[PDB]
């Protein structure tokens, strides 16, 4: 009796996260008030199995 | 829907005559414009005749 068992498993995971926050606030002596905010969040996930 | 084709993420059951590509795009646009105008004026006139 001859038995040959070969098992190969492969897994790859790549995750990229990017967060950009830009805030600008200009406040004079109770006359001019301008506040602006910009938030950008990106998340990319890639999974490969074999 | 004989074979019940499923996407890579396993979230929807697509038919066998279509193909899906993971094209993920994010677009976040916040525009906050604050225009403030203020004025105050005070006048006082006093006249005295003796």
């Amino acid at each position: 009796q001859e038995d040959h068992v070969r098992s190969s498993f492969l897994l790859d995971n790549q995750n990229s996260q990017n967060t950009v926050t830009a805030s600008a606030g200009i406040a004079f002596l109770n006359i001019v008030n301008f506040k602006v905010e910009t938030d950008y969040i990106s998340q990319t996930s890639l999974t490969k199995d074999y | 829907y004989t074979n019940c084709k499923t996407t890579e993420d396993g979230q929807y059951i697509i038919p066998d005559e279509v193909y899906t590509i993971p094209q993920k795009e994010s677009n976040l646009e916040m525009n906050s414009e604050v225009l403030e105008s203020w004025m105050n004026y005070q006048s006082t006139t006093s006249l005295s005749i003796n």
